[PDB]
């Protein structure tokens, strides 16, 4: 109701999830994670995206469809729920085949599925799942960047490694030579400049985020009134562009040692190298066809996405045609034929800069995404916007 | 059950804290909490 | 020859000049809003290490 109340079941939910955090596991579960389970943790975001993503993927499939009624609501919210125990059992038995974990992780997903649907309703946007991810990135950027207590990467010359921190190291570098200049005495990734560059890559996605257009637009019984709609340039929400291009490197991947039941460095080695091996590379050609080959995957995931689950021509056709718009020098079908268009070429070119996010590793600190962090830095401009109009 | 539109109030506030405290201290072997 | 490559990237180049664009100082409230919200994200991965590190196990020589 309030905006102090609003703040309020976030203050809940955000101090909760504080102390808290194929046939092999997935690379981007990973990344939404920050743990891999702690002791405390236990899968605390894992089941709730496994399983609306799933279930995202049979909803939008014409076969079944969301209709007006509160009824496949239900049965959508339920459906997510019953997926997202399934998957948490189907994980832990592997590695199970010990005491400990086991009987506390029945317990922790009694926790979560209520919690992440007391942010759906308790607060606007974000989601629960949505503030994790946030709060899981934002994490591991700023721990490797002030004291990581394991190693402290880029400059070196002492083999403690579990006490090597970054603030550890600035001590000891005042009694000798600068190692704060380009140069560094080992260079792997010197981790105070990794963060000077994450801050940058930042700065041109929230620029292209400021474009999206505004339309006002006519009603048709009486067209004396005016209303607007807007076209938001991204689309697919970004996530199956992020998602897609990790997955579809498992599925080769797990693939190799399962033929010779039925070799890591080469046959991985000449379909793709991963991601960028610096400026100067490492491959003058192997590197160029994979990069060109990324874009095209993810320019494509996008175009596929749109029509069978995502929102395109009739999707948006449908929504408009509801309160009878129409346009002031033309009408209601002929915009979708102008939506034709741009759908696609803006989708997919939104898709070409969430792949040079992820190739980019050693100008960016980040543990895959881009994406999902950025979904939330967005979401706060909004509710920060709120809370300046009520104030003044 | 699933009747539940709305899953917002005190209550489920009281029923996620309760269990978060079991989780974090009674099941742990570690702090002798429980003993096997 | 393929017709729809070299038409998409026209279609695509055009469309961000029918969007609105920032200005001078929108992209600096969008830009100073970033900085914060990352700082209290960043407070997570050390408080809550020393409730974890004496509990968990006690070999670690701090």
């Amino acid at each position: 109701i309030q905006f102090k109340e609003k703040v309020l079941w976030t203050a809940i939910t955000l101090f909760i999830f504080l102390v808290c955090c194929s046939a092999d596991p997935f690379y981007w579960m990973r990344v939404i994670l920050a743990s891999n389970r702690g002791t405390l943790m236990e899968l605390g975001i894992s089941p709730i995206v496994t399983s609306g993503l799933i279930m995202q993927l049979l909803a939008g499939a014409k076969i079944i469809e969301v209709g007006d009624t509160p009824k496949d609501r239900a049965l959508f919210n339920g459906a997510q729920k019953l997926f997202g125990m399934i998957i948490t059992i189907g994980q832990s038995i592997v590695y199970v085949m010990c005491l400990l974990i086991t009987i506390q992780l029945f317990v922790a997903g009694l926790i979560v599925l209520l919690l992440d649907e007391l942010l759906q309703k308790g607060y606007g946007l974000g989601s629960g799942i949505s503030l994790f991810i946030a709060t899981n990135i934002c994490e591991t950027i700023v721990w490797k960047a002030f004291s990581p207590t394991t190693v402290n990467t880029g400059r070196g010359m002492e083999f403690e490694g579990a006490i090597i921190a970054l603030f550890h190291l600035l001590a000891t570098r005042t009694d000798k030579v600068r190692a704060l200049r380009e140069a560094f005495y080992r260079q792997n990734l010197p981790n105070l400049m990794n963060l000077i560059a994450t801050i940058f890559v930042f700065a041109v996605v929230i620029y292209f985020q400021g474009f999206r257009v505004d339309l006002p637009i006519k009603s048709a019984r009486y067209r004396g009134q005016y209303n607007t709609y807007p076209i938001k340039l991204f689309y697919t929400s970004n996530i199956p562009i992020i998602l897609q291009s990790a997955l579809v490197s498992n599925l080769y991947v797990i693939s190799q040692m399962l033929s010779a039941r039925f070799p890591v460095g080469g046959l991985c080695h000449y379909l793709s190298p991963p991601e960028s091996f610096g400026s100067v590379l490492e491959d003058p050609v192997h590197a160029v066809v994979y990069i060109v080959f990324m874009l095209g995957s993810c320019a494509f995931f996008s175009k596929t996405w749109i029509e069978v689950s995502g929102s395109s021509a009739k999707d948006v056709a449908k929504q408009l045609k509801e309160q009878q718009m129409v346009m002031r020098g033309h009408r209601e079908t002929s915009m979708v034929h102008e939506l034709n268009r741009y759908i696609p070429t803006a989708a997919a070119f939104g898709g070409l800069c969430i792949g040079a996010l992820s190739v980019l590793a050693d100008f960016l600190g980040a543990i895959g995404s881009g994406t999902g962090i950025l979904l939330a830095v967005t979401i706060i401009y909004q509710y920060f916007e709120i809370f300046v109009k009520e104030q003044s | 059950e699933d009747s539940p539109g709305l899953k917002v109030g005190p209550v489920p506030v009281l029923v996620m804290s309760l269990l978060f405290i079991a989780s974090v201290f009674m099941l742990h072997i570690w702090g002798k909490y429980t003993r096997s | 020859f393929v017709e729809p490559s070299r038409q998409f990237v026209k279609d695509s180049i055009r469309l961000v000049k029918r969007c609105t664009k920032p200005d001078r100082k929108e992209f600096q409230k969008i830009a100073m809003a970033t900085a914060i919200g990352f700082a209290i994200m960043g407070f997570i991965g050390f408080f809550v290490k020393l409730i974890h590190i004496p509990i968990n196990n006690i070999i670690v020589g701090g």
